Parts: C-alpha cells; sequence; structure tokens
C-alpha cells in the first residue's frame, strides 16, 4: 500500500473565507468592548496538561469531562458585517486570531417566526469537526462547549451551568425547533451547530467504551472542565487536558545510516539505523534518539518503494518508551523545534496513564457525592 | 436561569 502520511488524516478545514484586515479590527475591539479584555488577546481559554497533583483536584471539586476531537479550536461570533450593518454575519477564530468570515449560516431567536430577527453580541466556544458518514458522506459539525457571552449579556464571570444553560436555552433550542420544520433550508448551512456530549467528572468510563467509538470523528483525549469556576481567558489551571502517550507525538527529521561492512560491499536489504533529528538553527539539525524498527516493520517500509531518509517523519512513544514511526509528513518543511519536543515531552514525564486514571474514578464518585450533602 | 446537567 501507500506510505501512511498526512494524506490520510481527515482534516477540517474552516468553511469560510479570511475576513479583511481593515474589518478584523472593528471586530477585535468590538469583542474587547464586550468582554473588557485587551483588542490583540484571545479571550478564549487553553487548557493545562493533566498531571499527577490534577487526580487530587477531580476530589474537591465538581468536574465536567468530555472528549477532546480532533478538529479546530475556534471562537463563533455572532454579530454585524463591520461594513454592512444591516447584514447579520458569523465569524470563527482560533488562538491566532484569524477571523473566518462563514456565510449563509444562521441562527434562529425563540419564539420568532417571521425568520427576519437575529442574534447579536453572541460568542461561543467550539470545536470544528468533519463527522464522517457511510457513502463518502461528510458533515461539517460545530460543537459547542461553553458560552462567553449571549444577547451582549456577558456570561464569563458565571459557573459553567449557567454559561451552558443560556446557551441551549437562546441558541440551541431555536434551532432545533427551526431544524425540523426548515428542513430544506437546514441542509445549506456550511455546518451543524450542536451541544457537546459531556459527563459528570466520574464517567470516564462511559466516553472510552461507549461515546467515544461511536462518534463519527476522531479522538484525541479528555477535557476536564470544573464547574464551580469562572471562565478564565488564556490559560486555565483548572480546565485540564488529557492525553495518553501513544497520541503524544513529534515530528522528526528521519535519515537512515547503513552499516558499512569491512568485506565488500553494502547490503542495502538489511535493517540501517534509523536516526531522529531535532530542528534548532536554520538548517542545523541535531540527533534525538534511534526509531526502533522491528524486521516486519522494515520490510513494510521497503514495500513502500518511497524515499525514507532525508524526510519528516510523525513519531510516537510504544510501551517501552521507544520511538516508533507513525506516519510521513510531507506538508512540513521542518522536524519541530527543540523548544516544541521538550514541551511534548514534559506533558509525558509528568503524564498519567490511563489505568491510573480509571483506578482513581470511584474515589473521584464517593467524594462528590460527600459534597452533596 | 437556565443551568445545564447531565446524568451519569
Amino acid at each position: 500500500s501507500m506510505a501512511p502520511s498526512e494524506k490520510d488524516i481527515e482534516e477540517v478545514s474552516v468553511p469560510g473565507v479570511l475576513a479583511p484586515r481593515d474589518d478584523v479590527r472593528v471586530l477585535k475591539t468590538r469583542i474587547a468592548k464586550l468582554l473588557g479584555t485587551s483588542p490583540d488577546t484571545f479571550p478564549g481559554s487553553q487548557p493545562v496538561s493533566f498531571s499527577k497533583k490534577h487526580l487530587q483536584a477531580l476530589k474537591e471539586k465538581n468536574y465536567f469531562v468530555c472528549e477532546k476531537s480532533d478538529g479546530i479550536r475556534c471562537l463563533l461570533y455572532m454579530t454585524e458585517h463591520p461594513r454592512y450593518e444591516n447584514r447579520p454575519s458569523v465569524y470563527l477564530f482560533d488562538r491566532k486570531m484569524n477571523f473566518y468570515h462563514v456565510e449563509k449560516i444562521f441562527y434562529p431567536v425563540e419564539n420568532d417566526k417571521s425568520g427576519k430577527k437575529y442574534h447579536v453580541d453572541t460568542l461561543l466556544d467550539g470545536e470544528l469537526v468533519l463527522d464522517i458518514y457511510p457513502g463518502g458522506k461528510k458533515q461539517l459539525r460545530y460543537l459547542v462547549f461553553d458560552c462567553l457571552a449571549c444577547d451582549g449579556i456577558v456570561y464569563m464571570s458565571r459557573l459553567l451551568d449557567k454559561r451552558l444553560g443560556i446557551f441551549a436555552k437562546s441558541i440551541q433550542k431555536p434551532l432545533d425547533e427551526y431544524t425540523k420544520t426548515h428542513m430544506r433550508e437546514t441542509a445549506i448551512f456550511p455546518f451543524l451547530t450542536s451541544l457537546k456530549k459531556m459527563e459528570l467528572g466520574h464517567g470516564i468510563l462511559k466516553l472510552f467504551n461507549e461515546v467515544i467509538p461511536r462518534l463519527r470523528h476522531g479522538n484525541d483525549g479528555l477535557i476536564f472542565t470544573c464547574t464551580e469556576t469562572p471562565y478564565v481567558s488564556g490559560t486555565d489551571q483548572s480546565l485540564l487536558k488529557w492525553k495518553p502517550k501513544e497520541m503524544n507525538t513529534i515530528d522528526f527529521m528521519l535519515k537512515l545510516e547503513f552499516a558499512q561492512p569491512e568485506e565488500g560491499d553494502i547490503d542495502y536489504s538489511a535493517m540501517p539505523e534509523f536516526q531522529l533529528g531535532v530542528w534548532e538553527g536554520r538548517n542545523m539539525y541535531s540527533f534525538f534518539a534511534f526509531m526502533y524498527v522491528d524486521e516486519k516493520e522494515w520490510e513494510k517500509l521497503k514495500s513502500f518503494n518511497v524515499p525514507l531518509s532525508e524526510r519528516i517523519v510523525e513519531c510516537y512513544l510504544d510501551d517501552e518508551n521507544r520511538w516508533r514511526f507513525l506516519r510521513f509528513r510531507d506538508d512540513k518543511r521542518d522536524a519541530n523545534h527543540i523548544s516544541t519536543v521538550k514541551s511534548v515531552l514534559q506533558s509525558i514525564e509528568d503524564g498519567v496513564s490511563k489505568e491510573d486514571l480509571l483506578k482513581e474514578m470511584p474515589i473521584i464518585r464517593e467524594a462528590y457525592y460527600n459534597r452533596k450533602k | 436561569s437556565p443551568s445545564y446537567s447531565p446524568t451519569s
């Protein structure tokens, strides 16, 4: 078969056009005025990597947990077009503050049967995912997991249940009503919008065994959201992302080195050394590790009949903490920078295994009920 | 005011 590559990955692409530069200045100004932040500062929250100390944290406070999807984290902003004050416009924007204008998308207002009324000053936190259906059909979906503002009112200072509560009633409910009767008009939407499937902090097992294997998109871990804390812009020490070791991948520069024998010539059919290199300076690479390859994989690699050396590969750590080939990355000019590699490995060193996480669940459950007393 | 709450 073909060599595993980035083309195997179902990659969600934002179904919109980049907003013009003059337009984003207005939006950033408009958003900052609404939230009370700095205009060029991303108002979204960022999670911290799940560490060992976070087992105790889950025992002390009420938590929700959801599936962390393979997709794009972006904020959805319902507003009016910066150039056309009478035109309802929806924007998606990521942590790099890149605004995408999405057309033909529409969020109904409750009890308005005219269909002319629309929401403004509404800001959601969610994930853009690509659901795969049989027959090679694709469906873009936006999974809402938090609400920063709804109809001019800032909910950041409220708790999670209230934030998600206002979204469900004011936005999700009318859209559901609308979709039931306007199915034709719904199918033109660039994407569908829904509240994310959530569980109580101790319902981890249910996620692993029932929810995650039934999703129509990919998964790369869990998100733990505290229900006792306000929404925090930037790094939130109470928002935890967990991820198995096998999903903490690194891009390396692969380089093959063949044993130069003293007698005769080189046997190229024999397994060489697989050197993994880290990118530092300009075109300056440094040795970092050897990729472990067994005989069966080496034959498989040769059977690909593609160049192996001098290209970017994504690798993962196995149970023996050996770096293993995952796929080629043709979409990368260079391997990860040493600073990036260090960060990933730190998340692994302070990591918690899936077994330890599960075996700590019942204690987390009983403490949750001792608080409900 | 509305509130979100799953189980279990």
